[PDB]
């Protein structure tokens, strides 16, 4: 006993723009039509079950889509709470219904939307119950559904506003078989489909298939009933062991529904074994990040929405006065367990857990392979990060992106250390609880120079470290000359580059052409047989340039190796580990990084600086200069950007 | 356009309002902008096309011929080059050295 409830067209028109289906379709269906394809399908269904009818209102043309009225299961229906308020009106209607069915209806929160078996549908074998959020049902929703009907509810996010409905897209069929369209669905909820059902039991439709509701089909034993079939499609359900009968049902998808919108289970099968548990995991959260204005909330949502999770904005309070900052709490919900340690972790930048009992302390764990950290260890970022210790903040030294905080115990410490680094027996961070921080070519380039100027030289005379990353564009460009000057003047207090610049700078230097290719090996020749760049200057080879300024005034440089050197220079490190070490040793301190031309360089140097320091990037591209008003990109030539700065240091620096 | 002696709103008062990628996503912002066309076609809704002679230089003129047969095409919006550089691509197969332009435009 398969028994259907359906809704015939008595009131049907087309007055909405609920979705993307009806823009452009108001009043443009011929009732007629309709009319003819309903009854068709009807008559279809009732072929294979019971299909019982409820009578339509006026004023509510979309009652049609019986799909919509609820879920239900032995007895007891959900009842839906529309999106949208223009099918909020026949809700009353269809719990009529379901309470004159002897139905134990039960009513979700005015403020918590679910649009029943739309987005609702049970694997056919009754094991599990597939839930999709995103545009019309909640996240927030789908615990109360496993709660009141004692089953397991697996969350889906729909991310194409083409299928809002999780039926316009999945479809369980019997024999333990999913019929669904992946490109609807983000990448956490392809997963989860994919972890439990078997890849022998997926039906994937091709793109054209999807766009004609091929999804929207009912199922009953073996036989499908839907809008219309692929002859790929069809042949691949043949395979199985279901049998296609196509109706057609065009006047409806005027409204963006097909067959399984028109229809609604209400037998559904019952397993004692299951009883009631759902994975979603909910979380407050409070942030007192000042950004009222400036949109700090915006990003934090935007992230949990993006990450498949879902939020309500709990508390807003706004303060007295522009003294008093704004700060919210909210309820984050994330449909995996971890899902929420990645929204944490994203969020953990701005703000913390709620004071009263969700503030735990940070979790560790033993270091039993060497140089691998243990998995879900939670991976650090620029900013500065506090770690709670024995009930106590202890600040992490050594901030850097792209590591594991290593804690010591007894002298209760926290420092960020590579995945190599790791030494066994240490005791890295792990989850996300207990952790916290604390706060086209340009055309006018030269209100930007002026800026940096005048940092530069605030940041000179109190003693600063300023470092340098070079490339051989500063050489190309004519720059040799103001980057020289820099170091002369101690604007320059390490230097980071490679092979490349330091050849092209002696060339320009010794022969006065840089960048046919032979002289390159000829200086590099040189200047090996002086056995390093500090003798080859000592013995009078090397009179000017940049290097030959960086041994005079005794600024330390480290040359990191490329697989392009076409001969070492005895100074560059060809032991990358080694050259890696350098070059956090020479950022250490650092108060400005100018980096100069070198696109590969200048994203590894970042990734070992941290955030507070201020990153001067420069250079055409312009794309390299996306760097993220801690840090300023430049839209220029890097010699006249060099130039330019020489002259206005000079003039803040030449009142003589 | 303004007539003599029109009464023409002035200040704030009073007013309200209702109111390079890769070719992977490239394909998928397509299929969203075919399918929103197919929608506006299927009703009486009019697309408007504004064409300049990139549109041939890129091998183009097939397919927004093919466009204009199928119906996708209600208005065109553009210059002397384009409809110049169209029939040339017609009559003798090419596009752009300049001779063969101003033959076709005496023609």
């Amino acid at each position: 006993d398969i028994r259907i409830l359906m809704c015939p067209p008595d009131h049907y028109d087309v007055d909405y723009v609920i979705n993307p289906w009806m823009e452009g379709n108001i009043h443009k269906s011929s009732q007629e039509r309709a009319v003819e394809q309903w009854k068709k399908l009807h008559q279809t269904i009732k072929e294979c079950a019971i299909v019982d009818l409820v009578k339509p209102a006026k004023g509510w043309p979309d009652m049609v889509f019986t799909a919509n009225a609820g879920l239900v299961l032995g007895e007891n229906v959900v009842l839906s709470r529309f999106y949208h308020k223009e099918r909020q009106g026949e809700e009353p209607y269809f719990k009529a219904w379901f309470e004159e069915n002897g139905f134990t209806v039960y009513e979700l929160p005015q403020d918590l939307p679910f649009e029943g078996a739309g987005d609702a549908l049970f694997d056919r074998e009754g094991r599990w119950l597939w839930a999709g959020y995103g545009f019309r049902s909640e996240l927030d929703s789908h615990p109360y559904i496993a709660k009141w009907l004692d089953t397991e509810v697996v969350s889906l996010r729909l991310i194409d506003e083409r299928f809002y409905h999780l039926d316009t897209c999945f479809c369980p069929l019997s024999g333990g078989y999913l019929l669904y369209y992946p490109p609807a669905f983000d990448a956490y909820s392809n997963r989860v489909i994919e972890m439990r059902i078997p890849p022998e039991k997926r039906i994937i439709v091709e793109e054209l298939d999807a766009v004609n509701f091929a999804c929207n089909a009912v199922n009953v034993n073996d036989i499908i009933i839907m809008n219309l079939v692929s002859r790929t499609l069809k042949e691949k359900l043949a395979e199985a062991g279901f049998k296609v009968r196509e109706t057609p049902l065009t006047e409806f998808l005027k409204a963006g529904g097909a067959a399984k919108c028109l229809t609604l289970r209400v037998t559904e099968p019952i397993l004692p074994d299951v009883h009631a548990t759902v994975s979603i995991e909910s979380r407050v959260i409070r942030m007192e990040g000042h950004l009222l204005d400036a949109g700090i909330l915006n990003q934090a949502l935007d992230l949990v929405v993006e990450n498949s999770g879902s939020f309500r904005v709990l508390n807003f309070n706004l303060g007295v006065e522009r003294n008093s900052t704004s700060s919210a709490e909210v309820r984050v919900s994330a449909p995996s367990h971890q899902i929420m340690e990645e929204i944490m972790t994203e969020l953990i930048d701005l703000g913390a857990v709620p004071p009263p009992q969700e503030l735990c302390d940070i979790n560790t764990e033993t270091v039993t392979q060497g140089g691998v950290a243990p998995d879900d260890f939670y991976v650090s970022t620029i900013y500065p990060t506090e770690v709670r210790v024995n009930c106590e903040w202890v600040q992490v030294t050594g901030q850097r992106m792209d590591a594991a905080i290593v804690v010591t115990s007894n002298p209760p410490s926290a420092r960020c250390v590579l995945l190599r680094d790791l030494q066994v027996g240490d005791r890295v961070m792990v989850g996300v609880e207990g952790i916290r921080t604390i706060k086209s070519s340009e055309r006018r380039v030269e209100l930007l120079v002026e800026q940096i100027a005048w940092e530069m030289r605030q940041i000179r005379d109190q003693g600063g470290k300023i470092v340098v990353t070079a490339g051989p564009v500063v050489i190309h460009t004519g720059g040799a000359q103001h980057l020289s000057h820099l170091v002369r003047e101690g604007y320059v207090h390490a230097l980071l580059g490679g092979n490349a610049i330091a050849v092209h700078d002696i060339e320009q230097a010794t022969m006065g052409t840089s960048l046919g290719h032979r002289h390159h090996l000829k200086i590099i020749n040189s200047v090996r047989r002086y056995g390093g760049i500090r003798q080859a200057v000592e013995a009078g080879f090397i009179s000017k340039g940049v290097m030959y300024e960086c041994v005079k005034n005794n600024i330390p440089y480290c040359l990191a190796g490329s697989i392009r050197d076409d001969g070492p220079l005895p100074d560059t490190e060809m032991n990358l580990v080694r050259a890696q070490s350098r070059y956090s040793e020479l950022i250490q301190g650092a108060d400005m990084i100018l980096m100069l031309s070198s696109m590969l360089h200048s994203i590894g140097v970042g990734n070992m600086t941290p955030s507070g320091v201020k990153m001067v990037c420069v250079d055409i591209n312009p794309a390299v200069v996306t760097k993220l008003v801690e840090s300023v990109g430049v839209v220029t030539d890097v010699g006249l950007f060099l130039s330019l700065l020489v002259r206005q240091l000079q003039q803040l620096t030449r009142p003589y | 356009d303004l007539q003599v002696g029109d009464r023409v709103m002035v200040g704030v008062e009073g007013i309200r309002t209702i109111k390079v990628s890769s070719e992977r996503r490239v394909e998928l912002l397509v299929e969203q902008i075919a399918w929103e066309m197919r929608q506006i076609r299927d009703q009486g809704g009019k697309i408007v096309v504004t064409a300049g002679p990139v549109v041939i230089h890129t091998g183009g003129a097939q397919h927004l011929s093919h466009l204009v047969r199928e119906g996708y095409v209600h208005a065109l919006l553009g210059g002397n080059a384009i409809a110049v550089h169209d029939i040339e691509q017609a009559t003798m197969g090419t596009s752009l050295g300049h001779r063969h332009h101003l033959k076709i435009i005496n023609s």
